[PDB]
């Protein structure tokens, strides 16, 4: 349970980081 | 009051007892005055630095507490570990909690480093660190539930404390299964996966009754065919059989073909022949075919109102496959026989498509199929498509049929015949890793006949599927950057993508080489290869790579493939898929939008998410046509075998499909996607479902392979029939003995109602006197005067979302023995004598 929550949080954080990086790249491309 | 900290000067003395007393007093008063002792620093440190000092441990503890109060835990850990006994074993203060947390974080990081390089190069660990770590382990073990020590252990590798935790009181072994869930859900290290699985199977073996289902579902990952073979042998020699029969059935339902071939080969080195027969899959294929035949029900009314809406555009081909989806594995060509003039209204590659549809309808017919293919079709297109359809029938189940295709390729016209024969041979010999078939397909690829090579690439990828043959990939790429005929490059793309199926990081150098290659088809192939290599596990490195390519690359096809790889990367966790693709669906270019739609369709298989549906709702109104087609196909794929009570958009999307297919001014590709969606929605006669996941949470390699080559239909329509490999029957079979199907009566737990099989002038006012006339006419008229469950038999179809709402047939005399909470094939525990009710239709 607690370990499940910790791993959920880690995976969600990594996924959010990936999405944010892709957004920064696509914002740059949209500006271009 | 104690408002001063002049005790630090006692450390400046030389006598030992003065320093001991000062250290003890400071340790007593660290929690309040850390501001002053923060300037002492070295005066305390040298006390621990000198080996000859009597109480260096107390100084180390004081320094660790001071540093922890300062916040520089990287040295507080060192000074706490330097101290012994009273340093942290008290396990009482909050400072102790912080120190133990940080030092075990250091321990788990170091354990990860050691696991990275376990070849003696692994860095050493301070024995005090190990001591505090396992002291924490024992404290949380004897303290309360042991579901936290297990997680900490599997975080820090440490299989010893893992085995201690599971082998201790452990309450009940159910948590062990929970651990197995973790081992298959929240960890991505295959090297650690092997050790965890070996530990699990050992723990299963040493139990009084080993859990055969769990050990088999672990050994399928572990790739130990001889181990499971001898397990089955000892089960048979133990006079068990029934559990061995089950284990074989789930083995075939989950494990790869090569694994089963190795298992039967090891078994070859009474009951054993039956074991081999059900391991080869004859019985399983026959049971699936019987379930499809007996439970076949396709609504030909929608096909009728579609076939009168086609304006004789190319969409006929789509209809040709759409009914095929509705008749996949049902051997029901009733529409094909009834409507034959329009079947002959299409020729050239449409004849190839029609023959492929006829074969895919007769999916898994086995011995009959050889003469059956000749019966309807006894013309290069016709024979090539017949060979391709025969390959469709024996998908991953060729055997002797392979041999036929083998010779059936040698005697070919070096044309469409060779293309179809190569495609069929590659499909049927999927993953067999046979050298002869590889060599023949390599010769076909070297023939350089455009379409022939286009099919040869896919065939060589299918035969080498997940093989990682260095020769295979070497020859494939050597031809890839040596030849013209971009179609052959398109074929070789999937060819090299499939050779690396699910290999994870086994070779990412090829992914880098393909992404760095100048040829756009090579980059598309690199994205397909990363998708196939990282199926299931949502490896964020691969998702980052493909998202970066989709956002930065210049070719639209490679961007499309990079976005489509999201489905292959996230099907195991369908919740995350709409989140990332919530906005991929609104790019300025339409190719990325189509890729987003396809990724949405692929990731969530049949889940009534109502979020992917929500995203696809406005996209199907996109001014661009092919994005609309992709949206329709994806919405169909996600929404198979669903109803209004399951999701409130099924009927609306059905009528939307009808209103676009019957439209006349819409683009040909839009109506193509519409009829494809119609075929997908009722594919298999509401009896099969698409799910890359298996029953036991394993990834189904034929399903992902087939859905990939189906999405590879932008460049080749005949590949659409490949989607057949993605369908899985939604059935549960009541087989108790080796050959008995007793009429066991069990019900469901449908709470509100039942579900499943869905569907089968003006008068003017003239208000001058009309009101008076109507009111006087009114006076003249006055003068004038739900179930909640269903009984089911052995071949009972159950919705995948309704697999948990069944009821054990306890009211019946016979009740099952296998846990009946999932689909597939189960066993029935037979009670006392007077056994009857034998069914064999």
């Amino acid at each position: 349970d607690l370990y499940s929550r910790y791993k959920k949080l880690q995976q969600e954080l990594e996924f959010l980081e990936v999405q944010e990086e892709y957004i920064k790249d696509e914002q740059k491309n949209l500006k271009k | 009051i104690t408002s001063a900290a002049g005790i630090i000067s006692l450390l400046d003395e030389d006598e030992p007892q003065l320093k001991e007393f000062a250290l003890h007093k400071l340790n007593a008063v660290v929690n309040d005055f850390w501001a002053e002792i923060s300037e002492s620093v070295d005066k305390i440190e040298v006390l621990y630095e000198d080996e000859g000092f009597r109480s260096r441990q107390f100084a180390a503890l004081v320094a660790s507490k001071v540093f922890y109060h300062l916040g520089a835990f990287e040295e507080s850990l060192n000074y706490a570990l330097g101290a012994g006994d009273l340093f942290n074993v008290n396990d009482n203060s909050e400072y102790v909690e912080t120190i133990i947390a940080k030092c075990i974080d250091h321990y788990t990081k170091q354990c990860v480093e050691n696991a990275d390089l376990p070849e003696g190069e692994k860095k050493p660990i301070d024995q005090r660190l190990e001591g505090i770590v396992n002291k924490m382990f024992q404290r949380c073990l004897d303290d309360h539930k042991y579901k936290q020590a297990i997680g900490i252990a599997l975080e820090t590798r440490r299989l010893d404390v893992f085995e201690k935790t599971i082998l201790e009181s452990n309450d009940v072994p159910g948590m062990l299964a929970y651990s197995l869930k973790l081992c298959m859900s929240l960890m991505q290290n295959k090297q650690f996966r092997n050790k965890v699985l070996r530990v699990l199977v050992k723990i299963y073996m040493n139990l009084e009754k080993p859990d055969f289902i769990n050990v088999c579902q672990c050994l399928i990952f572990l790739d130990d065919p001889q181990a499971v073979s001898d397990i089955l042998e000892k089960l048979v020699k133990e006079d068990n059989l029934l559990m061995a029969y089950q284990i074989c059935f789930d083995l075939y339902e989950s494990a790869s073909q090569q694994f089963l071939s190795s298992v039967i080969q090891n078994l070859r080195t009474d009951q054993t022949l039956k074991m081999i027969k059900i391991l080869s899959g004859e019985m399983a294929i026959e049971l699936h075919l019987q379930f499809l035949i007996r439970n076949n029900n396709t609504d030909l009314m929608i096909l009728k109102n579609t076939k009168d809406a086609v304006r004789n555009s190319v969409c006929h081909t789509a209809t040709v496959i759409a009914n095929s989806f509705m008749h996949c594995g049902t051997t029901s060509d009733q529409f094909l026989r009834d409507n034959l003039e329009w079947l002959a209204r299409a020729t050239n590659w449409a004849k190839f498509t029609a023959t492929a549809s006829l074969g895919v309808i007769h999916k898994g017919h086995e011995k009959e199929a050889l003469q059956l293919m000749a019966t309807y079709l006894p013309s290069a297109y016709q024979e090539g498509g017949g060979l391709y359809a025969l390959g469709l029938i024996h998908a991953n189940h060729g055997g002797d049929i392979i041999d036929y295709l083998l010779n059936q390729l040698k005697n070919a016209s070096n044309d469409i015949v060779r293309h179809g024969g190569s495609l069929g041979l590659g499909l049927a010999a999927m993953g067999t890793a046979r050298q002869d078939v590889y060599d023949l397909l390599k010769t076909n690829l070297y023939q350089d006949d455009a379409v022939t090579g286009e099919a040869a690439g896919l065939a060589l990828g299918l035969v080498m599927l997940g093989s990682k043959n260095a020769q295979a990939i070497e020859d494939m790429v050597g031809y890839a950057q040596e030849t013209q005929h971009e179609k052959i490059l398109r074929g070789l793309a999937v060819g090299i993508a499939l050779v690396m199926y699910g290999r994870m990081e086994e070779a990412d150098a090829l992914i880098e080489s393909l992404c760095r290659d100048k040829d756009p088809i090579l980059r598309r192939s690199g994205m397909y290869t990363v998708a196939m290599a990282y199926c299931g596990s949502g490896n964020n490195k691969a998702i980052r790579r493909l998202l970066h390519v989709a956002v930065s690359d210049v070719n639209d096809d490679v961007r499309r493939a990079a976005v489509e790889s999201l489905g292959f990367i996230l099907f195991r966790t369908p919740e995350q898929c709409p989140s990332v693709v919530s906005l991929l669906s609104e790019s300025y270019n339409p190719h990325v939008r189509y890729g987003a739609a396809m990724a949405l369709g692929i990731c969530c298989a049949g889940t009534g998410n109502k979020e992917a549906i929500n995203l696809l709702e406005p996209m199907t109104n996109d001014p661009v046509n092919y994005v609309r087609q992709g949206a329709l196909i994806a919405s169909a794929l996600i929404m198979i075998q669903q109803t209004e009570i399951t999701c409130p958009k099924v009927n609306q999307f059905r009528q939307l499909y009808s209103k676009v297919i019957n439209d006349k001014h819409d683009d040909v590709m839009a109506k193509f996607g519409a009829i494809l969606a119609q075929g997908i929605l009722d594919a298999g006669g509401h009896n099969v479902t698409i799910s890359l996941q298996s029953r036991t949470g394993h990834t189904h390699m034929p399903s992902v392979v087939g859905v990939l080559v189906f999405t590879q239909f932008w460049f080749w329509f005949p590949l659409s029939h490949f989607l057949s490999l993605a369908y899985t029957p939604t059935c549960v079979i009541g087989l108790n003995k080796d050959l008995k199907m007793p009429k066991v009566q069990y019900k469901s737990n449908c709470k509100p109602s039942t579900f499943a099989y869905p569907a089968p002038k003006v008068s003017t006012a003239v208000l001058s006197i009309t009101a008076k006339a109507k009111k006087k006419e009114k006076e003249k008229e006055k003068k004038e005067e739900e179930p909640n469950f269903q009984l089911l038999d052995n071949p009972a179809r159950v919705m995948p979302a309704q697999l948990k709402v069944l009821t054990m047939p306890e009211t019946c005399r016979y009740q099952p023995f296998k846990p009946l909470s999932i689909g597939g094939i189960i066993i029935l525990k037979d009670t006392s004598e007077d056994i009857e009710e034998l069914v064999e239709p």
